[PDB]
RNA sequence: CGCGACCUCAGAUCAGACGUGGCGACCCGCUGAAUUUAAGCAUAUUAGUCAGCGGAGGAAAAGAAACUAACCAGGAUUCCCUCAGUAACGGCGAGUGAACAGGGAAGAGCCCAGCGCCGAAUCCCCGCCCCGCGGGGCGCGGGACAUGUGGCGUACGGAAGACCCGCUCCCCGGCGCCGCUCGUGGGGGGCCCAAGUCCUUCUGAUCGAGGCCCAGCCCGUGGACGGUGUGAGGCCGGUAGCGGCCCCCGGCGCGCGCCCGGGUCUUCCCGGAGUCGGGUUGCUUGGGAAUGCAGCCCAAAGCGGGUGGUAAACUCCAUCUAAGGCUAAAUACCGGCACGAGACCGAUAGUCAACAAGUACCGUAAGGGAAAGUUGAAAAGAACUUUGAAGAGAGAGUUCAAGAGGGCGUGAAACCGUUAAGAGGUAAACGGGUGGGGUCCGCGCAGUCCGCCCGGAGGAUUCAACCCGGCGGCGGGUCCGGCCGUGUCGGCGGCCCGGCGGAUCUUUCCCGCCCCCGGGGUCGGCGGGGGACCGUCCCCCGGACCGGCGACCGGCCGCCGC
RNA sequence: CGGCUACCCACCCGACCCGUCUUGAAACACGGACCAAGGAGUCUAACACGUGCGCGAGUCGGGGGCUCGCACGAAAGCCGCCGUGGCGCAAUGAAGGUGAAGGCCGGCGCGCUCGCCGGCCGAGGUGGGAUCCCGAGGCCUCUCCAGUCCGCCGAGGGGCACCACCGGCCCGUCUCGCCCGCCGCGCCGGGGAGGUGGAGCACGAGCGCACGUGUUAGGACCCGAAAGAUGGUGAACUAUG
RNA sequence: UAUAGGGGCGAAAGACUAAUCGAACCAUCUAGUAGCUGGUUCCCUCCGAAGUUUCCCUCAGGAUAGCUGGCGCUCUCGCCC
RNA sequence: GAGCCUUGAAGCCUAGGGCGCGGGCCCGGGUGGAGCCGCCGCAGGUGCAGAUCUUGGUGGUAGUAGCAAAUAUUCAAACGAGAACUUUGAAGGCCGAAGUGGAGAAGGGUUCCAUGUGAACAGCAGUUGAACAUGGGUCAGUCGGUCCUGAGAGAUGGGCG
RNA sequence: CGACUCUUAGCGGUGGAUCACUCGGCUCGUGCGUCGAUGAAGAACGCAGCUAGCUGCGAGAAUUAAUGUGAAUUGCAGGACACAUUGAUCAUCGACACUUCGAACGCACUUGCGGCCCCGGGUUCCUCCCGGGGCUACGCCUGUCUGAGCGUCGCUU
């Protein structure tokens, strides 16, 4: 607001002439003379708590949990489970993470890369997109922002080299990089697991970029990955192992129902 | 108004502090701007360095700071005339001069004197007529680059004195015990009163 | 994409500049397709429309082999008035009906030695 | 008596030139409350702010120390993070509250009065000639300013003058043109890709599935707008170190005008006054035995003066050199000129104002100050007949629709008219329980249940039962035959044909240096480079474990379709 | 034919009109004619506590810098010889300042309400204390023998966290006595035994982000005054020349 | 025509000063402050009070204790004691 | 969500069917014509019965009070669709020269005059008007301002700030 | 039997809520730095063929000239339709113009009253003669001109 409806003078009547106690525009001739002032219940008012510029709008993060967020949603994008129920279209795709060749980041047309992404099978990933890209609803449609367009593949890289050149139109698919690594590209809605495609220098570059738990990461300075907190979790195997299952007192499958 | 077991608070809000904020929308405006000026500035200007003239190695004044180091302003006229080259020629020459800077210890004297040679030796100019002044040829390919980075010498320079293998010695480990210190102190407490006594036990006769 | 930073993608600014757009400016937004074989003959995929030239509207009420001329360009209303085109009123008076020069097929040009130096530039500039 | 010169002066519609006033978001100078808090109110806080007054620029102010510090010292001003809600101030209550360090953006330093030396070598004006595009200067001839002091040389970081040394050959202001540059310098005009194809709904299509085994077509262009609806291709827009022209600014290269610094030695010079400071009194500050500013009085020194945070005396030491001046940068901007974006509002909201809004209107005036958006795709805004004097109707007509008819999208509630149904002396209305009536829903109302197995009744089909032929899958043995995982050695192998880290080494390695006697002394001390050793990956074979989400082949039983 | 139901009517019983101030409201207490829209615990800073995450004796880049000119990019990524700095790892004192390990064994000075030398252990002890360990014993259809097998346990032991108490250590004061060392033998420093004050030590648990509650200051849940100050406009009414 | 706000003017009533005068009007500080009135917006479930101690220029208020809720933690029975 | 749709979204109405205990919701039927929703997270200017609540609209009151200060109207004709009111004739009255008359100053600004309309206005009405639309109208040496000073207001010199 | 009243449903009338749209606001950020004595900001008055407001302009008055683009403005009659002539509209505008008040400037402002110089006519000339053009505010700086001084001095009666 930042100059509010503060801007009309206005006294209290009181006691006598017997309306209100709310400030009242004081005047003649024009009808708005007699009106409800500034105040939150009025017309033409002022609003109640007018929101300043000075709000807590944004927020730090510590970089360990940035990196933190990175890795798991790196980690989530190689389960073909989680990215199915995030609902890409996977029945087609050749083996999950995909490793294209260093002839892909030195395209410079558009139809190089749509014939790619037909022969690697996310053409349909990208037919979904085409499917979708509706109207908004609501009243979001004003402010510049009309297409309901669903999120594609993103494809990872490294040396541009004409990449996003080939890349920059498709519907839906995201341009980005190893060496900046975003999470609102790799997980947009805080839904993890997107379809990502890499290359060879791209895929070589992920273990110098963060490590292994035996060695750092050599690009990075003081970052190492994180420490598992179940080395073997497949719980199904741990309950039907021999030796939990030594030391079990018997399966007691007996109701013992009201006896009226 | 106040309540249970916490702080007594005193906040600096009574003065009209609502006019007075201002938030730093612009922050990545003023770091664009001020990428786009340095830029700018080692783009036309020159192909001197950025951060242009040479700084000293220089001690920090306090008993808190001067174990470390700094890059001070500028390499304080006797340390110059030490090197031997004129103010202004300096200053084209792109030495930092700075009139006020004194000379305390021949240790810092002799370490600007020699980051001077070390300068004037990597220094490698061009006069404007091609008579060649003080250079010769295209050395090293117009030497390679036109362009430093964060200091010609990266003047911090964390000297490492480590004086590591050495044989515990004699009586000096029976000597240099905790009372040193305390001897120390009361004799910067009672320096003078002492001088004062043996002036009244000459004087008294 | 928009990537320049001095044009809006503003729904707000683009229909304000649209709608008070001045006549030099209504010229380039009343511009009409051409037929298949005068832009394979021209090599031109598009032009500015005006009094003298000959039009098959496309679609609408009217649509297709009815190529008649251009009379009246309004382009305070963006609407050209054809000739052929016909409504009449209560009273049996004629009156041409609003077509949008969007939904117009030139299927003749006015010769003009100022129109050929506007096609020699639209040809080389498609190249 | 008169004439002349200087000095104080006055006049003009004298020749030429300059200030007024406006905006005022940012900045500078003065001034200046009170509501509020202290649960009361005087000191205090609000506040060195609101209001008032005076000034200018795109920035202003400040700015080259009469500084900070007190130790291994730094070193113009501004701005941010810290210092720090700390030192300190305060009816020591409420509350108020810096600074030096240190890390960062920026980096630029300088000039004058005095001291003397130069024959005032200086500057303004008038007139004619050398001359230039769009306009103004180097010379020529005389009227002034200035010796009560112009200009050069000079500035506290020392300077100047005379010998000796060995060198430098210099600059900045015109004028035509060349290829340019980091967005491929500034802005302005005009132009640049690709279905409008076939079928069908629709009033209208931008809707609906498809366009051959090369995915109909363009894409460095799938942002957005208008178009009769929901568009990448139908249209200006969008991408592009895409392209052509016109206009403007910069830095290379022909003439006119200026052109002596460094080191040694000798001599000489060396500084801003009613100012600092002291007393006193007001305001202000965190500044307290008084931080800053100001009034009155007293009012200097020259081994001086100020600062050294507790007043005063003596003494030592550190640092600076005031009472004269200029200066870009980082910084601020709710006014203005264009510009872009928005997890914002959507006509009682958002600016008071989406509209002939500071408008209508009110008050003498200072001033106060609104309500008010939407027909349709296109007016195609209803021709014509008829009742009425007209307002208004009844027909007819346009449109997909007047169930859109000129404040006309959608059209609720309160309220009212009529129709249909029901009821009526305890004002109306309500909760529990039924009964009656009415609208409406599901169903066929003596005729409505399904799914499996088996025994009978009639017709039609081909597997299954068993084997041969075949690909695909599960399962495990020899883990045959190879990959990969875990500790462990070895080849110390890429240690020189390797990465990372170590205030763990090597003065018998090297270089730039210091010390002692051009050479010698590890004799000792600093820095850099080579290697020496420690803690993880890169190949190999060999064993051990796991053959586990790591997967292939050979074979086996048990699945399976054709 | 069935049908509860925001349709209407009748009948029996019960049933004063809501909101708040109040001990007490249907009140002869106040507000409300009716209807539609708007309308009241927000935001910032600070603190405390709890919860969730990351790292963990460390933690955090919020301040800048680096990437090619990209719509989302006012995002995100990186700095490490950018950790300066904030908080924590050290407290106690007004301050000068000082500043947290003790115990055992053997030898000796008169083991003397007393100091020295060598070696060892190491954050002390008591009572409770989840859990954990050893294990008497007996228990599996008809003969001795055995290994896991069905199957617990008397009694004992080491004792997490935390509670209570005792003891020890540090800092400032208080009382009493003796000793040691000299970059120089003094109104020099240090030490000992008890009694107290501390927000301490006695193997450290913090930093950053987010969310919830509460408090404080800001207009602070919304509306409300009699009042005060600053700057201007009125003698066209009226009062007086 | 002159006197303009703590001012004017008053044969004096504190009367008049533009329907306002025991201090005019307009705008700003200002959304002044209030321990004092009125109001405070969806459902369900669970628990659920006090008008009392002490202190205050305290008596219509607040602080403290008490009453209450929420979040947990440490343990114990679950096989003649 | 390969979500819904111009073969009809939001919105609204509904003696329809139903669910939940409720916050509310889903479907049927009718207008409507272009946008809308389910799930997981995110962020609020997020829910109304009151505040002598603000804005806007509408009832009972209610076809009620009221259209009563100043003596008063009546007949005929005309224009007109239409006359208690307009115009004319005639009669009867009032104001009665300190006027219900003829003209000015201040103030109003076209209200003055002619023609036409009667939906607005005149508190009923009009064929009428100071309403509306169209078109006209104010002529100065000798009327006044202009000139002069009156109470007073005011700038330079000067002083103060 | 009807009237009145009550409760629903349909339709109709007041009403403009909800929904949908937005040539409008609000917030943030970037770039530049610009008023006037050569008449600013502001105000009055006037200007269109039919023209009240807003917008645009200043007696050249809904714009003039020039450049760019290229066949219109439009509600209606008109008019240049010419383009192998100069060419409608629109944008830019760098050339011309810009009434009066206003810092406002000849005095005060009652559109009042002057005073100089020059040019055209009216008695071919001023003598308080009509029209037109230029000038006429305060403060101040530099220089020129004029002159006041029993302020100081030289020479001379
Ligand atoms: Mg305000
Ligand atoms: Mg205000
Ligand atoms: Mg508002
Ligand atoms: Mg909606
Ligand atoms: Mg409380
Ligand atoms: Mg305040
Ligand atoms: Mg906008
Ligand atoms: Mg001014
Ligand atoms: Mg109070
Ligand atoms: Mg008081
Ligand atoms: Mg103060
Ligand atoms: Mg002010
Ligand atoms: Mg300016
Ligand atoms: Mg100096
Ligand atoms: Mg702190
Ligand atoms: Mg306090
Ligand atoms: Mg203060
Ligand atoms: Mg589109
Ligand atoms: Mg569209
Ligand atoms: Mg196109
Ligand atoms: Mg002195
Ligand atoms: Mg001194
Ligand atoms: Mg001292
Ligand atoms: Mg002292
Ligand atoms: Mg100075
Ligand atoms: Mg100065
Ligand atoms: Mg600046
Ligand atoms: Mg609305
Ligand atoms: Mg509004
Ligand atoms: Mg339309
Ligand atoms: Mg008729
Ligand atoms: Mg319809
Ligand atoms: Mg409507
Ligand atoms: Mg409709
Ligand atoms: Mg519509
Ligand atoms: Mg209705
Ligand atoms: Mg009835
Ligand atoms: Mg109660
Ligand atoms: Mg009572
Ligand atoms: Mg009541
Ligand atoms: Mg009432
Ligand atoms: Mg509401
Ligand atoms: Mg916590
Ligand atoms: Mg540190
Ligand atoms: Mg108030
Ligand atoms: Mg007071
Ligand atoms: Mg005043
Ligand atoms: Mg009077
Ligand atoms: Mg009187
Ligand atoms: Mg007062
Ligand atoms: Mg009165
Ligand atoms: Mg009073
Ligand atoms: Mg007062
Ligand atoms: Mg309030
Ligand atoms: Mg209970
Ligand atoms: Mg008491
Ligand atoms: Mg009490
Ligand atoms: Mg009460
Ligand atoms: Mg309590
Ligand atoms: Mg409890
Ligand atoms: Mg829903
Ligand atoms: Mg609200
Ligand atoms: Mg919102
Ligand atoms: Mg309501
Ligand atoms: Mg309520
Ligand atoms: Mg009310
Ligand atoms: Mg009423
Ligand atoms: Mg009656
Ligand atoms: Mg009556
Ligand atoms: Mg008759
Ligand atoms: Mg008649
Ligand atoms: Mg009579
Ligand atoms: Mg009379
Ligand atoms: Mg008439
Ligand atoms: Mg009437
Ligand atoms: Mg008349
Ligand atoms: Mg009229
Ligand atoms: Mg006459
Ligand atoms: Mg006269
Ligand atoms: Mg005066
Ligand atoms: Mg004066
Ligand atoms: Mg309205
Ligand atoms: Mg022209
Ligand atoms: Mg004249």
């Amino acid at each position: 607001s930042e100059l509010a409806g503060h801007q009309t003078s206005a006294e209290s009547w009181g006691t006598g002439r017997a309306v209100a106690r709310i400030p009242r525009v004081r005047g003649g001739g024009t009808h708005r003379s007699g009106q409800g002032a500034f105040g939150n219940m009025c017309r033409g008012g002022r609003m109640f708590a007018p929101t300043k510029t000075w709000r807590r709008w944004h927020r730090r993060v510590n970089t360990t949990q940035k990196r933190y967020a990175i890795c798991s949603a790196l980690a989530a994008s190689a389960l073909p489970a989680l990215v199915m129920s995030k609902g890409h279209r996977i029945e087609e795709v050749p083996e999950l993470p995909l490793v294209v060749e260093d002839k892909v980041e030195g395209y410079k047309k558009t139809k190089e890369a749509v014939l790619l992404l037909k022969k690697l099978k996310a053409w349909n990933d990208i037919k979904k997109v085409y499917a979708s890209q509706r109207m908004r609803a609501g009243k979001g449609k004003m402010r510049n922002r009309r297409r309901i367009q669903r999120r594609g593949p993103c494809i990872i890289y490294n040396e541009d080299n004409g990449i996003i050149k080939a890349f920059r139109n498709i519907p839906g698919i995201t341009l980005l990089n190893v060496s900046k690594l975003n999470i609102l590209k790799l997980a947009p809605g805080g839904h993890v697991g997107r379809f990502c495609i890499w290359t060879e220098s791209a895929f070589r570059k992920l273990d110098e970029l963060y490590g292994t738990w035996r060695k750092a990461a050599s690009l990075k300075s003081n970052y190492n990955l994180p420490m598992h907190k179940m080395i073997n979790t497949d719980l199904s195997r741990i309950l039907k192992s021999p030796e939990i299952q030594r030391a079990l007192r018997a399966p007691r499958k007996k109701i013992h129902r009201r006896v009226l | 108004a106040p309540s249970r077991n916490g702080m007594v608070l005193k906040p600096h809000f009574h003065k009209d502090w609502q006019r007075r904020v201002a938030t730093w929308f612009n922050q990545p405006a003023r770091k664009i701007r001020r990428r786009k000026a340095r830029q700018a500035k080692a783009r036309r200007i020159a192909p001197r360095p950025a951060s242009g003239p040479i700084r000293p190695i220089v001690r920090c004044p306090t008993v808190r700071y001067h174990t470390k180091v700094r890059a001070g302003r500028g390499f304080s006229l006797e340390e110059l005339r030490v090197a031997g080259i004129h103010k202004k020629v300096a200053r084209t020459i792109g030495i930092s001069v700075d009139p006020r800077r004194r000379n305390k210890s021949t240790e810092s004297l002799q370490a600007n004197v020699q980051r001077l040679k070390e300068y004037r030796s990597k220094l490698i100019l061009f006069p404007r007529k091609p008579s060649a002044p003080k250079k010769g040829d295209s050395s090293a390919e117009e030497l390679k680059l036109a362009t430093q980075l964060t200091g010609p010498v990266m003047p911090v320079r964390n000297v490492y004195k480590k004086e590591k293998a050495r044989v515990i010695t004699e009586e000096e480990k029976n000597f240099k015990a905790f009372a040193s210190l305390r001897m120390a102190r009361a004799n910067a407490r009672l320096f003078g009163i002492r001088a004062k006594r043996a002036k009244e036990a000459a004087e008294q006769d | 994409m928009k990537f320049n930073p001095f044009v809006t993608s503003d729904r707000s600014k683009n229909r304000k500049r649209h709608f008070n757009a001045p006549s030099h400016i209504r010229r380039k937004i009343m511009s009409s397709p051409l037929s298949k074989e005068l832009r394979q003959k021209y090599n031109v995929r598009s032009m500015p429309i005006r009094k003298d030239d000959e039009v098959q509207v496309v679609r609408g009420h009217y649509k297709g082999q009815q190529i008649g001329k251009v009379v009246q360009v309004y382009r305070k209303k963006y609407v050209i008035y054809i000739e052929r085109v016909q409504r009449e009123k209560a009273n049996g008076t004629t009156v041409h009906v609003g077509i949008h020069p969007s939904k117009v097929v030139i299927t003749r040009l006015k010769l003009d030695k100022d129109r050929k130096k506007i096609l020699e530039r639209k040809a080389k500039s498609r190249q």
